[PDB]
């Protein structure tokens, strides 16, 4: 009952990334919400989008997201070279008491 | 809102270590809590939760945690405590205390290294 | 077009307002009467983990009120307080002047958490949930309903023919609404 | 011309009611000595005498489907004038066009 | 047959009111040129000629016990329909039934 | 008995309109799985045949005026009963009095 | 069964509706009527100290309000500003669209501290308190109301027979509807 | 004393209710019908900078809503986002249950700054602002309106005789509502 | 016009004690809140019961309230060492212009 | 497009002074606020009336000030030694693309 | 919410001192606030209150210190200020400045012991 | 409420210089934002102004100092920024950051000299 994403991807500057994280039937597919998180080397990680699509003040709108069935994709257009970091995706599993789920983490390269 | 957290270092095998963050600039009573660790060059982890006092104040623990640590609080002190007890080998991590979605604000990470 | 029931000498016939017979008498408002009936005496099953079955989230769609004047005791009554993992509220609080259906013996009274994927919180059958003479198409947070539906009635001229104590059962909840929910009742 | 269809029937009906003129005593018609919301019901009990009350319980089953589409389709957050709208109706069916006497639809006797 | 039964009467009656169907002069009418809310009243002056006001005043102290326990038992917080609902009731009275000819209760002179 | 004098006619009317009463298939007519706010509407297209639209648009101007007094003098919020009140007062005037046949107000042929 | 008032060639006779007398002629919804009359009217003591009395605070009782088209000329009006010792809000704020009476020769305005022993604040004689065009059972903040009652009328078929400054006296209180309060008028 | 038109056959007059000619046959509330129509079909300028010249702020009155059940498609409607230079809302909430416009081609999102001086936004000429079933007297913020009319209607005793994309272009406004307004279209 | 308590209270630990706190006509039967304070020795009175029987956060459940009459008492079960202090019962007097009165204060033993 | 004040003002302790702003069609009498400021010698300026006439918490009921046309006044009565100051209007101008303007500014003596 | 009072010391009959309060952490100029002064090993006392300046800023004092003391405030300071003159006997205790219920939130307490 | 403006001195003709404001005790994320500067010894005039970032975050100058200068605000850090460049004579003047009305609580001024 753990979220899986893809261990890192990468692109050129300027195109557009899409990165994944799958879910399941009493994860992401009962309905309830993702978060996700950037982390950089040596610091804590921030909050990137809240809800599924949400994002908060402060972060660029180069950054959104999206649900279809039972999981969701972070897409980011416009890599520049500060986008380096971890990102993590986390959700609410139902068959867990209702616990915390957090993904394996993508690292991102350009 | 700055939240610091303090009073941890390294511990014997089964011994016990007690880790406490300060929370300001909210109300620490109405918000739910939540304890996460993140294994030195590895993936997050979630150690557990406390509700709020008005909701009666429950906790819940991962599995593999379950029956060793205890998670409280505080309001008057606003402060939030998670007793590590019979901590074995590969407990090692940074722990963090982290306030309820939207604005999770992590704080800044207390390195806990077990020593054998 | 609403099914209008007339009774007749002790004897109820749904009265047929396209042809025109006109024995029926109506001779002052007083004869109209709306009803409020529960589910329960149609014999569904009462159960907590079954009747919660029975209600789902949806968003979209507006919610709605309309009034009855008398209703049924009823034997179940209802109260939830769910919230989402993180801690917030799925159910709006009650609007002014709702208040709890008045006579029922037990009142489940529900707490926990949930997904609450959904602005509001209808019944799949299309039933209503019973308030104090206020029917609604929406669960409202903390107040105790009663599930039901509604008849509307013209009642026979002669007046006279025609028209306490409370337990509460505490249950906590996780998974609520969801294939699998984890129910302790204490 | 109702029959009952359900699994069951409870036979009878104990019902509460509002009295909109209880033959007040003294000072009790005052709100500010009268009783408290939770004391303005009065209760009863109905039996099965019949074969009425599997009947009403039917009508209502009924009546959910048209009373559904109803409420869709007014943009009143509140309705309390079902029970108006019917009582007008019923006396525009009979008066509101010209009485011809001995006509089916005019129910004078002479 | 209303006897005045109170300790005094004001047999004048200087009474306010709004006018429905004023006839407005030119813009009067629209709500941007129109007057304000304090200016909508017209006033006047009755005396108590044939012993009117000292019965009307009466009829009011009669009415108010009556009234509460309608309120009491609504649930509407306010209420605005008390005369239709008196209209309806008058029309049911008289047309609700059949009209026998020479029956006391059918007013038709043939 | 209605002139059109405004400076264009749009000849044709598409509208659009609720069913209070739609032959629902099924399922559909329960809140949960009927249809959202935005699918509840229906559609039409009339054309000016018998000079029929020049006139109803005229109407509306004339009525405007008239409405706009009622509403000033009215203190609640949403008005929802002018149909009603309409229809009562038709009942009224033909009904509310005593019917002498063969005046000109009764319309009842024997 | 609330009594209306039907006008005669000049005379009032309450109308029975019991039976069924038709030389009544009620033509239109035009000839109805409601008419709020002052208490003033009919001889009670208008002094602050003596008004004050009849008004009471009381919990459990849901508040209701009415309307009314036409009503009298008040000499005195009241409009109240009572806090608690230690300073919070005893009288709700008013809705919307709940005005000041419009026309009254003199309005009391009356400020202070009081214990407020209740939720809402009710007329101990069962009489209305009335605002512009709304009697309501309850007083409401900052708002000028004179004491009324409420009638129904049919009028005559003939419309023609049948239908500004003000000051303000300022009052500080304490112990306000207690057995001995304490006024200062300014 | 509203104007109600009746149609005859295919054919519109409006029955005049001082006189009583019974021919007319109203057997049902059914046949009652109000029905909003737009200004545009009259040939008003559909400009933005001619239309916002129709509106004006002004205060002291209270605003009213009416009804009605039937509407036309709107090829243009509006969208105001305005606030004052130092930054405030001079348009007020929409209360619950009001929505927007259901059909207009377009939709004329105008965004800026202005005086804004009066508590509500009127019609200069007295017309009303639509909305979904709703007619108000004043615009509300971020609602999408439509300029209309409104008219009540018998219907004839038949039924079948008688009774989707769009598109947003932004403006951005400085002195709105003056007698020099600066626009500019993205 | 002071509110009157007992001098002292004494009870083994473990057990129920409760404080009086004596009233007057215009004092407590008047209807104004009476609060309760705690002071431990050397140190400024906390809050232990703000109106007649709430409490605010932080407060241990051990401790509750009620009123009879024009009497308060003070509820406290389950004696513990840590509840050795004094406590103070206050009012609002309204026959001395709303002003507060204070009550003589209860040492507590165990 | 200045609005323009003064150059200075005089008057004995104890009286009545009034400050005049002028405005102009686009400026105050096109419907924009006008707020005042008094700034001491050597110290940044305070609002002393955010709007035509309003006051913030904590200046003194001695100042106020009136709209008429299209020019502002600020009245100050009762002349202290502490009044010395600069004053100074602000208002919005909408022929500026609502840029804010500032008075010349009047100094005062007394 | 801190509430620190200050600047009292000892006085000699008949004289005059004034004592001061800071609070902090909440609005000053909403609240209502009061005086009380508790006897050396003896039981609390009301010394008086002054009302917000929006319902007229008037202040009442008990009956034996009447005359004698003045309260007053100061919104932009935030500040609420004792004037005690005519100081004699009798007149010794801890004073203490309180916000209005709920939260009650007592500060600390200045000593004043007049001196013969 | 306490703005604290910093990081501005005289500079050359032609010269850059940029100047910061800090704000704190209220949201700074939904105030729009202006800078006035007064002339020493003369009246007061505005510098420009900066609106939320909701509303689109656009900035308007005024007709002298268009093009020349540059406003910005960081949310995160709570901060307003000016930008002087191209900077020739007569700019002399004190600046002032001053929050939305009412309330509008001026902060306490930068001196800026240019020097030739
Ligand atoms: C009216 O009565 C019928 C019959 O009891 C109810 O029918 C059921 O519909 C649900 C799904 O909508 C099915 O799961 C049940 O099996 C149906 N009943 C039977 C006996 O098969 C119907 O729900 C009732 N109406 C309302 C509004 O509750
Ligand atoms: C209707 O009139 C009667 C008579 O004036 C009012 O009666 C009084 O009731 C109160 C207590 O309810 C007594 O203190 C008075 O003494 C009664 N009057 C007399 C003359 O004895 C009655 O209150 C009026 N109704 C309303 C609703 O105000
Ligand atoms: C009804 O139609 C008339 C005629 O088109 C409208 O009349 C105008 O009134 C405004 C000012 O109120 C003038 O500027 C126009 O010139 C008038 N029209 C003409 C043709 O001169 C009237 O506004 C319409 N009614 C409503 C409510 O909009």
């Amino acid at each position: 009952s753990v979220l899986t994403q893809p261990p890192s991807v990468s692109g050129a500057p300027g195109q557009r990334v899409a990165i994944s994280c799958t879910g399941s039937y009493s994860n992401i597919g009962a309905g309830y919400d993702v978060h996700w998180y950037q982390q950089f080397p040596g610091a804590a990680p921030k909050l990137l989008i809240y809800a599924y699509t949400n994002r908060p003040a402060g972060v660029p709108d180069r950054f959104s997201g999206s649900k279809s069935g039972s999981s969701a994709s972070l897409v980011i257009s416009g890599l520049q070279a500060d986008d380096e970091a971890d990102y993590y995706c986390q959700s609410y599993d139902a068959r867990l008491r209702d616990g915390e789920v957090f993904g394996g983490g993508t690292k991102l390269t350009v | 809102v700055q939240l610091v957290e303090s009073g941890g270092n390294l511990a014997k095998p089964g011994g016990s270590l007690r880790l406490s963050c300060a929370a300001s600039g909210f109300t620490f009573s109405d918000a739910w809590m939540t304890w996460v660790r993140q294994a030195p060059g590895k993936g997050l982890e979630w150690v557990g939760r406390i509700k709020s006092n008005a909701d009666g104040g429950a906790t819940e623990y991962a599995a593999p945690v379950r029956g060793r640590f205890t998670i409280s609080r505080d309001d008057s002190r606003s402060s939030l405590f998670l007793q590590m007890n019979s901590l074995k080998t590969e407990d090692t991590a940074v722990y963090y205390c982290l306030t309820p979605p939207p604005r999770r604000y992590w704080g800044q990470g207390i390195l806990v290294t077990v020593s054998s | 077009s609403i099914p209008l029931g007339v009774i007749h000498n002790s004897a109820l016939q749904v009265s047929d307002v396209d042809k025109l017979v006109c024995r029926d008498k109506l001779s002052s408002t007083n004869q109209l009467r709306s009803v409020g009936l529960n589910l329960e005496g149609n014999g569904v099953a009462t159960d907590v983990p079954s009747a919660t079955k029975r209600w789902g989230f949806r968003s979209g769609v507006p919610p709605k009120v309309v009034n009855y004047e008398a209703g049924e005791w009823a034997e179940n009554c209802y109260n939830l307080e769910i919230k989402k993992p993180d801690g917030s509220e799925c159910l709006p609080a009650a609007p002014d002047g709702i208040r709890g259906f008045p006579r029922c013996r037990y009142v489940h009274k529900v707490s926990g958490t949930g997904p609450c994927a959904g602005d509001f919180a209808f019944h799949k059958e299309g039933a209503f949930f019973l308030y104090d003479r206020l029917a609604s198409t929406v669960i409202y947070r903390g107040t105790t309903f009663a599930e039901g539906v509604v008849a509307f009635l013209i009642l026979p001229q002669a007046k006279k023919d025609f028209f306490y104590y409370s337990t509460t059962i505490r249950y906590q909840a996780t998974g609520f609404g969801t294939n699998e929910t984890e129910y302790l009742f204490e | 011309a109702i029959v009952n269809a359900q699994p069951k029937c409870n036979p009878n009906l104990h019902y509460w009611t509002t009295q909109d003129e209880g033959a007040a005593i003294g000072l009790a018609w005052i709100p500010y000595f009268g009783p408290a919301a939770e004391g303005i019901y009065i209760e009863g009990l109905m039996h099965n005498q019949d074969g009425l009350i599997c009947g009403l319980r039917q009508l209502a089953n009924e009546t959910t489907q048209a009373l559904q589409l109803f409420l869709r389709a007014t943009t009143e957050l509140r309705t309390f004038s079902i029970l108006n709208r019917k009582a007008i109706d019923f006396l525009l069916q009979r008066w509101g066009g010209t009485c011809h006497i001995l006509g089916p639809d005019c129910c004078i006797e002479p």
